[PDB]
């Protein structure tokens, strides 16, 4: 293949192979699931488990603003850069208007930022995908961004390694998400995340992060200590 | 401006430009530095007497500062650029702090410059390795070596240039700690003559003592080289 | 030393391949234009054919106004010429703001040729695959009268005046017809009607299809009316009927 | 200008002297501050002005001279070359954003043949330097309030062929005159000399 | 695009810079010029291209600044070039600018070694930075300064320079070096030194009865001062003798050429 | 953005890009110049591609200043950049010294742009050669400048296609004490020898440097010289 | 080779330059790190090129601040830039907030410097290549002893016991056993010494390795001398 | 070979192959149609969804550029978003520097000039989308199409995308002189539904927008209960 070595090279069939490679990079990251309810959005992130004594920690879920947060999958450095950019833009907006940025405008800004790096010769696409969970006057929002620059407005979605199982599970309970309560939404997200784990690994607090955003709930991250309420009692019943 | 990435990684984790600069150093004139109890001896290969060079003597060991002297192996022009940078750094240091730069500070600066030469776009690395000797303002003789990759290390006896590994391995088993001024001058030549020809007109040696650096005259060099070559014949006879 | 034809570097024969290839982009679209000048006016006729009946015929055109007194026709890659038109307009405006007088047509053509030459010496820039034909009136000295003027700019930056010129697909046949007609009559002594008839006859003979009025667009500058304007379709129709004899 | 610097050149030496005064608006911070900076082995400058600009200018000049000696393999610069370098620096300062150096200089030196091919100056050299970038070779020069008091005195008493001891007595007379006629207290005068053997710090005169 | 970048300032698997070596090879085909540094002056003798019958001489006044092969950098500095002449002109202008800047700053003539060093950094800069080709020219610098007297320097198209008592660049430089080593001594006069120059040139270009239309000679010597005016600045020391760079004319070069070729017969007739 | 050099050395020490540019500079129409004890005359060949080209609009002889002219052979668009730079240099010199620029200094200035484009990054050498003729304080001058930047001073020379034959013809006919109109006759005859058809006053452009000025010849003047050879 | 650019993606999604710089880490010396409630221990193999080298001039463990140390593996010349940047950022944090800078923040600053590589000049001059250095930053802060690991990709990861360099996989295999949450400082030191023994081609001597400790109770960094290393071995 | 790797290179026959590859990428995108009805412009696009869990309105391809102007994207959506941002910048420049709404032809020319500039430099690649500009300015209703090559053409009716030829043939059956936007919306929706293959794109939605007199000459989306069900 002589059309995949550059970003400003079109394939003869009308393809951009570097962006496809970045999508492949996103497809190899840790699995994460986003679920949108009537008033709440819940993200579930599958972090690395310890090797029987050695617990490694890596920050995947970020808090962007009082009403916004996101989960990354893929290149962690690209996710950090995108988090810094989003936090700066949120701080700029809240300074000018004394209110949080609307989620649609935010998604447009992330899309434009992604597109800025897919057309210049001295640039490369972000090898990371994002799940944006937020709340504004228009209600709950759940977005997914890809290295190509496309932003998808989702009722429920998943991304990462072996996330097709999570997606096909969510495709059976998503139409009821508008009626499930917060606890039911968390259980659905946890089941979707568990559908993406390996054979011999069951979900537990050591290897799962739970992010929640709502109407009166600022974007809150839930980890080892605070995740006891949602993960201590939980098991996949086939 | 032109800022293309010149030094890049290879599929085996190697920087080919740095390795090629090191290979260019491997083809340079040999140089040795010896650390003594109160003196630092620097000897360089002093390529030859062409009979066409100027009668006026020119030193192949360069005075970076009143206390700090340098020798190089590799490309001469890159070495001159590096030496000019080091001299400017010494003057800037003595102008911003009123104190003379220590040997290790200058060595770190030179190593940093060489490192930046391997990570700046549109630029190839310096093909120079250096041996830097001197004294701080509180005695403390210092001898350091830098490579094209920008790595600096202090030695008790160091060799750079062609066949430097052989010289280092030879003087590893024969270097004694805390030698005198005459021993070190004796030690540097016999280590240098292992890879340079027995012709006595191709050695340039300089001794550094506290606030006093003096190049040996040709006759004083002959006195030491005859002794070291004679000792080499007795060593050969002792072997077989 | 292997490619020598993807960037603006000399071939072993002392030629620029990327500039010769831009000359083939002029004739690639299959369009043809003919510009002529009579004793008191200058006309340009460009093929304006719209195979797609769903396309608004008056939206796409190859005739542009550079200045009220200088008009232009672009033959070749349609967007490329558009870009050059913009440049030309800027080269006019700045000139108008620098000297206070309207830019002469020859000066504008020379500056446009200078712009084209830059893209043939800088490596990263692609030449504009169009031939520019500027028509207008030139203010003469010592008598004050106006004279028709045609100036062509090549993708190589070559700038040249013309009594009559053709550019595009089958331009050689049109030039041969114009040269043959020039051997008998004197083009600079003809009237506007005769020059228009000659230009339309050359355009028809180059392609051999007996064009209608909707298939061509004509721009014009006259001594009485120095402004560049497009000839209405009725006058083109009467010209074509006069040619049909 | 508050501090007076004196210099005079004889057949075999140049003697300079600089008041050691340092003050804060009427307060004598110290009276022993050496304002004579040795630039080279046979070169020095006596500088009048406030501490900041004077120290910065002298250190800049000395560091540049040392750097030139390094890059020229220990080749020492002539007095005229160094004086012109200082003059160029001062003249460039007056048209720069940071402003002019508020320093007045008396540059003294002794020129020796650098090699057997040398055919330049061999005697002593003295240069008067204004803060604006003026440079003038003078037999004697002065800066400060007492300068004029000394100058006429020198015009009365200076001779080209004065000996070292008689030159020392003349400098003592000049310093005494400055102490006698200037309201600004210049008690100590920091005398140095340049001869063929280099720079000597003379303690007899103060 | 980066595909067509030739990567001039890059190392090769042997640590050698191919552009520098190719420039050196280019200089090998240039005309030969030989410099001889004596104790009472320095002689430059170079072969110029065969004069076409339609060549015209630029009717320049002051016929001592630049010839067909030899140029003046400063009043005390001269040079000869070998290689790309158009590249040599830019470097000559740069050297003149550097010398005049040094004279502006210090009001003293620039040292020959300092000028040689400053223009060698210019050549070195193009071999490490910029991504363009280096200068394909070698310089033979001559001059006088009070620190070392008469000097002779040679520069490579890599930034390297060396000081020589006698050297040569251009065609057959190895043969010229071999012949100069045979015949050179420190107790050599200027006229003897010039005799060594031509005799080595005429043998490298393989000619008997050395042709005056194909050889150019320049001399850096010292002459008595002419324009010393003490009244305009009474405190300035004016040296008795000043260095002078003079390019020999057709009538001035042939008296020395006659010495060279009769010397040639005197040395070749006794070989039997 | 194209900051690397396009002209590089070859294993034989040759700058093949400059050689190719020189080859391009020798493919234009024949131009020539002749010096004489009281002036220099340069003549070019304006052979239009067709009879519909309005030969009055095409120029191969240019005025650089009130005392210096030029003509070329090769790429015309490449030549126009150098023509404009030379005119600007002449104007700047007149502004600086209030004197006409000497021909040698102008030739040096032109040669520096050639070297700039043969060594700087992202550009190719020029594909034209210049013949510069003028007057200065030390007489009449005629220079040839090539794409490499090298320049020579000539008594009579030619550039373009058929230049070896033109130079051979000029060598036998040129005389050291040739005067002005004799040089014009020689130049016209040399052009006629290699001319494909008949030389008309609309087919040739001639400029004779006469003692203070360049003064491109008029159509009537060229007819007066064409009906005499 | 310059066939591919420095920002190109592999068909598997990995950046070629970053993956090539990772393989340079495995060609370097072995470095260790142990986190325990009593403190954090850094160990490193010196691998001097000769017996004539002054071993203190090739310090594999550098002090970022009085509470933060850093041990590098790979290209020591590039590691100096990272350690200098970390020192500058820590001093800036102390200047601005009048408090010691956290270990995680220092690692964040190091990775922020590391990620800034590329080829497009534009407005900012970037590095032509990523760093061939993996950093292991140890420290004590308000969250107790913390150990972090830095990659050439610019990704920081908090670890309990991490090893970098040539003997990485064997050290991890030893880590799977013989390690728990609440080892004492002496036990961690002995574990580090034994792991260095298991992955060292040369013989272990007090001057052959470098050991440093940041104590939880003290809160300060303590470089161990050869006699202290011998005392560790004599246990 | 190397004659199709960058836009700054002409082929031996005078072609720019990278632009053609971008146009090929456009030709593989979802179908869009547009009609100028002598009283306004109606544009209709089909959006193919790869997931059934997408929120309604996701991946909007029609965006308002000014009050009276809008752009539909056929091709790479992020490139279309960049083009829409450029068009919005052009429209507000006219309203701020010249105090007048931008004419449809002027906006189309600006979009074409912006898209063409990326086909001339080696450091950039052409946009992989076609832009449909629908305006109702002082120059009347205007419908333009901008090609990745940067050429703009005005149309009465236009079709782009994978199912382009059949949609164009269906558009050939309209009159466009008696056609009004009210019935044109239904006509375009019916054409899009008929021409779309139901066995390859399982999840499809029809997104229709228009700007005529009924919206006070404002470019807006249709009321939800106006397009046909199928």
């Amino acid at each position: 293949n002589e059309y995949d070595s550059d970003i400003t090279t079109w394939s003869p069939t009308g393809r951009l192979f570097q962006i496809e490679y970045a999508n492949e990079a996103v497809n190899n990251g840790s699995a994460t699931v986003g679920v949108k309810g009537k008033n709440f959005v819940v993200l579930a992130a599958l972090k690395r488990s310890p090797v029987a004594e050695l617990s490694s920690y890596q920050e995947k879920v970020f808090e962007i603003d009082e009403h916004v947060g996101m989960s990354i999958s893929g290149l962690v450095a690209d996710g950090r850069v995108l988090a810094r950019y989003l936090r700066t833009e949120c701080m700029n907006y809240r300074y000018m208007y004394s209110n949080g940025m609307p989620m649609n405008q935010m998604a447009d800004m992330i899309g434009e930022k992604h597109q800025r790096h897919i057309q210049c010769s001295g640039k490369r696409p972000f090898g990371v995908g994002l799940l944006l969970a937020g709340y504004d006057r228009q209600g709950p929002h759940l977005y997914q961004t890809v290295p190509s620059g496309d932003v998808y407005d989702y009722k429920a979605t998943a991304m990462g390694v072996r996330s097709q199982a999570s997606r096909t599970y969510l495709e059976r309970h998503f139409e009821h998400f508008s009626d499930c309560t917060l606890d039911e939404l968390v259980t659905h997200a946890l089941k979707a995340l568990a559908s993406a784990t390996s054979e011999g690994i069951e979900l537990n607090v050591k290897n799962t992060t739970i992010a929640i955003v709502g109407k009166d709930t600022p974007f809150t991250i839930f980890e080892e200590e605070s995740a006891r309420k949602y993960l201590d009692g939980f098991k996949m019943r086939p | 401006s032109y800022d293309r990435a010149i030094t890049v990684f290879s599929p085996d984790g190697h920087l080919f430009q740095v390795e090629y600069a090191q290979e260019a150093v491997k083809k340079g004139l040999a140089a040795v530095g010896v650390l003594g109890s109160d003196s630092v001896v620097i000897a360089v290969e002093k390529k030859s007497a062409v009979k066409l060079q100027d009668s006026r003597t020119i030193r192949k060991i360069y005075k970076v500062d009143a206390n700090i002297y340098l020798a190089f192996a590799g490309l001469s022009a890159d070495a001159r650029v590096l030496i000019n940078k080091a001299q400017l750094e010494c003057q800037r240091f003595s102008l911003n702090y009123e104190d003379t730069m220590d040997v290790d500070m200058l060595v770190r600066y030179v190593a940093g410059v060489q490192q930046k030469s391997t990570q700046s776009g549109g630029s190839r690395p310096f093909g120079v390795a250096t041996v830097i000797g001197g004294f701080n303002e509180d005695g403390k003789p210092h001898l350091w070596k830098t490579d094209p990759s920008g790595m600096c290390s202090a030695w008790r006896a160091v060799a750079i240039g062609r066949h430097d590994q052989t010289v280092i391995e030879y003087m590893e088993k024969s270097y004694k700690d805390g030698m005198s001024r005459d021993e070190c001058v004796h030690f540097a030549i016999k280590s240098l003559l292992e890879v340079v020809e027995s012709g006595s007109r191709n050695i340039e040696l300089l001794v550094l003592q506290y606030k006093e650096a003096r190049y040996l005259t040709e006759e004083e060099l002959q006195k030491f080289v005859v002794e070291v070559e004679k000792e080499r014949e007795e060593e050969a006879a002792a072997k077989k | 030393a292997g490619f020598d034809k993807y960037i603006t570097v000399f071939s072993p024969e002392g030629s620029l391949y990327q500039v010769e290839y831009a000359f083939k982009a002029v004739t690639y679209p299959g369009l043809l234009t003919v510009a002529i000048r009579c004793k008191d006016a200058v006309l340009v006729v460009t093929q304006h054919l719209i195979p797609d009946r769903l396309m608004r015929p008056d939206s796409v055109t190859a005739l542009y106004e550079v200045t009220p007194n200088i008009g232009c026709c672009m033959t070749g890659r349609a967007p490329d010429g558009r870009a050059l038109v913009q440049r030309a307009r800027e080269e006019a405006s700045d000139y108008q703001y620098r000297y206070g007088v309207e830019i002469p047509i020859a000066v504008l053509a020379k500056r446009m040729g200078d712009k084209a030459q830059v893209r043939t010496q800088q490596a990263g820039l692609r030449p504009m695959g169009v031939v520019s034909t500027f028509i207008g009136m030139d203010q003469s000295d010592q008598d004050g009268s106006l004279k028709p003027q045609i100036y062509t700019v090549d993708p190589a930056g070559w700038t040249g005046g013309h009594i009559a010129c053709a550019a595009g697909k089958k331009q050689v046949e049109a030039m041969a017809f114009l040269e043959k007609r020039q051997k008998s009559t004197e083009l600079d002594a003809l009237t506007q009607k005769e020059a228009a008839m000659i230009a339309l006859a050359a355009l028809q003979s180059a392609i051999g299809t007996a064009v209608k009025a909707k298939e061509v667009e004509v721009g014009r500058c006259t001594a009485a009316n120095p402004a560049f304007q497009r000839v209405p379709n009725s006058e083109v129709e009467e010209w074509l009927t006069a040619v049909a004899e | 200008m508050a501090e007076t610097a004196i210099a005079f050149r004889c057949k075999d030496y140049v003697m300079v002297a600089a008041a050691g005064l340092n003050a804060f608006y009427y307060i004598k911070i110290t009276d022993a501050e050496d304002k004579i900076t040795q630039l080279d082995t046979h070169q020095l400058v006596a500088c009048t002005g406030e501490n900041g600009p004077r120290v910065n200018f002298t250190e800049y000049i000395k560091c540049n001279l040392a750097l030139n000696r390094m890059r020229q393999h220990g080749r020492h610069s002539s007095c005229e070359s160094t004086a012109n370098f200082m003059r160029n620096c001062l003249a460039s300062a007056i048209r720069s954003r940071e402003g002019a150096y508020q320093v007045n200089c008396l540059f003294a030196g002794y020129d020796t043949p650098v090699s057997e091919d040398d055919d330049g100056v061999v005697g002593p050299q003295l240069f008067y330097m204004d803060y604006l970038g003026t440079l003038q070779a003078v037999p004697y020069g002065c800066h400060g309030y007492g300068a004029c008091f000394v100058t006429a005195l020198l015009d009365r008493l200076w001779r080209p062929d004065l000996s070292q001891q008689e030159g020392l007595e003349l400098m003592q007379k000049c310093c005494d005159e400055v102490k006698r006629r200037v309201i600004i207290s210049n008690s100590y005068f920091f005398v140095k000399a340049v001869t063929k053997n280099g720079v000597e710090v003379i303690t007899a005169v103060h | 695009s980066h595909r067509y970048d030739s990567r001039t300032t890059t190392f090769s698997p042997e640590g050698r810079l191919y552009q520098v070596e190719y420039a050196v090879e280019a200089i090998q085909q240039a005309g030969t010029v030989i410099g001889v540094c004596t104790k009472d002056g320095v002689v430059l003798a170079g072969e110029k291209m065969v004069p076409h019958p339609l060549f015209d001489s630029e009717s320049m006044q002051d016929k001592n600044t630049s010839g067909e092969k030899m140029y003046k950098i400063a009043e005390h500095i001269g040079c000869s070039v070998a290689g790309v002449t158009s590249d040599a002109y830019a470097l000559l202008n740069y050297a003149r600018l550097s010398a005049l800047r040094h004279q502006y700053t210090f009001q003293e003539p620039m040292a020959i070694e300092d000028l040689c060093r400053i223009l060698c950094d210019e050549k070195q800069l193009y071999t490490q930075y910029g991504g363009v080709r280096p200068y394909g020219v070698s310089f033979l610098l001559v001059g006088w300064d009070r620190y070392y007297g008469y000097q002779l320097y040679s520069t490579e198209p890599s930034g390297d320079y060396s000081a020589w008592s006698a050297y040569a660049i251009g065609q057959n430089d190895q043969v010229a070096h071999a012949l100069l080593k045979k015949d050179w001594h420190e107790s050599m006069t200027l006229e003897d030194g010039m005799l060594l120059a031509l005799r080595v040139l005429g043998k490298t270009m393989d000619t008997a009865k050395i042709d005056l239309d194909r050889v150019e000679v320049a001399v850096m010597r010292k002459v008595p001062a002419s324009n010393i005016d003490q009244l305009l600045d009474p405190f300035k020391h004016h040296p008795k003798t000043t260095p002078r760079f003079q390019i020999l004319t057709r009538s001035e070069l042939k008296p020395h050429a006659e010495r060279a070729d009769q010397a040639r017969e005197a040395e070749e007739k006794a070989e039997a | 953005e194209a900051f690397y050099g396009l002209t590089t050395f070859s294993p034989s020490g040759k700058l093949i890009q400059i050689e190719y540019a020189t080859t391009a500079a020798g493919k234009g129409t024949t131009a020539l110049g002749v010096k004489a004890t009281d002036g220099v005359v340069i003549a070019a060949k304006k052979k239009a591609p067709s009879t519909l080209v309005d030969a009055s609009s095409i120029q191969k002889v240019f005025v650089l200043d009130e005392h210096v002219g030029c003509t070329y052979s090769g790429m015309g668009p490449d030549c126009r950049v150098l023509i404009d730079s030379a005119r600007k240099n002449c104007q700047q010199y007149k502004l600086m010294y209030n004197e006409p620029i000497p021909i040698s200094q102008l030739v040096r200035k032109i040669s520096a742009i050639y070297q700039e484009f043969t060594q700087s990054g992202g550009v190719r050498p020029f594909g034209c050669s210049l013949l510069v003729a003028g007057v200065d304080a030390n007489g009449y001058h005629l220079y040839q400048v090539d794409p490499s930047g090298t320049f020579w001073a000539w008594k009579a020379t030619a550039i373009g296609t058929g230049s070896p034959d033109a130079k051979a013809f000029l060598e036998k006919r040129y005389t050291v004490d040739m005067e002005l109109e004799d040089a014009v006759h020689t130049a016209l005859l040399t052009l006629k020898e290699g001319f494909d058809g008949q030389m008309t006053s609309e087919n040739t452009q001639v400029g004779r440097v006469v003692e203070n000025r360049f003064e491109i010849l008029s159509v009537d003047q060229l007819r007066d010289y064409l009906d005499q050879i | 080779e310059y066939d591919r650019g420095v920002n190109t993606f592999s068909p598997e999604g990995r950046i070629f330059q970053i993956e090539y710089a990772v393989e340079a880490i495995k060609l370097g010396s072995t470095s260790l790190g142990i986190r325990t409630p009593e403190g954090v221990v850094l160990a490193a193999e010196k691998r001097v090129p000769s017996t004539l080298v002054v071993p203190s001039s090739m310090s594999k463990i550098m002090e970022v601040d009085s509470h933060i140390a850093a041990v590098m593996s790979g290209m020591v010349a590039d590691a100096r830039i990272l350690v200098e940047h970390a020192r500058v950022e820590s001093q800036n944090h102390r200047f601005t907030y009048n408090e010691p800078m956290s270990v995680e923040s220092c690692t964040l600053a190091t990775c922020d410097l590391s990620i800034q590589f590329g080829e497009s000049g534009g407005r900012r001059k970037l590095m032509s290549r990523p760093f061939g250095v993996s950093l292991l930053i140890a420290g004590v802060d308000e969250k107790g002893p913390q150990l972090w690991q830095t990659d050439p990709s610019g990704t920081h990861t908090r670890y309990d016991a991490q090893a970098i360099g040539g003997g990485a996989e064997a050290a991890q295999s030893v880590f799977t056993e013989r390690y728990h949450r609440n080892m004492t400082l002496e036990e961690g030191e002995t574990l580090a010494v034994d792991i260095l023994k298991q992955v060292m081609e040369d013989q272990l001597s007090p001057e052959n390795i470098e050991v440093a400790v940041v104590r939880a109770d003290d809160g300060k960094l303590h470089m161990y001398t050869p006699t202290e290393i011998k005392a560790i071995m004599s246990r | 070979s190397g004659h199709d790797q960058s836009t700054d290179v002409f082929s031996a026959e005078g072609r720019v192959f990278q632009v053609e590859y971008a146009g090929k990428a456009v030709d593989n995108s979802s179908t869009a149609v547009a009609a100028c009805c002598k009283d306004g412009v109606v544009v209709a696009v089909e959006k193919v969804h790869t997931s059934r869990m997408l929120e309604k309105g996701s991946n909007n391809r029609i965006h308002a550029v000014d009050r009276q102007a809008g752009i539909c994207i056929c091709g790479l959506l992020p490139d279309g978003r960049a083009i829409v941002s450029r068009a919005r910048q052009e429209a507000e420049n006219s309203r701020d520097i010249f105090a007048t709404p931008i004419r449809g032809s002027v906006l189309a020319n600006r979009v074409g000039e912006f898209m063409h500039a990326y086909t001339t430099h080696f450091a950039y690649r052409p946009f992989g989308c076609s832009a449909i500009i629908a305006s109702y300015a002082d120059d009347g209703p205007q419908l333009f199409v901008s090609d990745p090559s940067g050429t703009v053409a005005g149309y009465y009716g236009v079709a782009l995308g994978k199912a382009k030829t059949v949609a164009k043939s269906e558009l050939e059956k309209l009159d466009f002189s008696s056609l009004t936007c009210d019935e044109a919306v239904g006509k375009l929706a019916s054409i899009l539904h008929e021409v779309h293959d139901k066995q390859k794109d399982k999840l499809y939605e029809v997104e229709v927008a228009w700007v005529c007199d009924k919206s006070d000459r404002k470019f807006v989306h249709v009321p939800a209960d106006m397009v046909p069900a199928e």
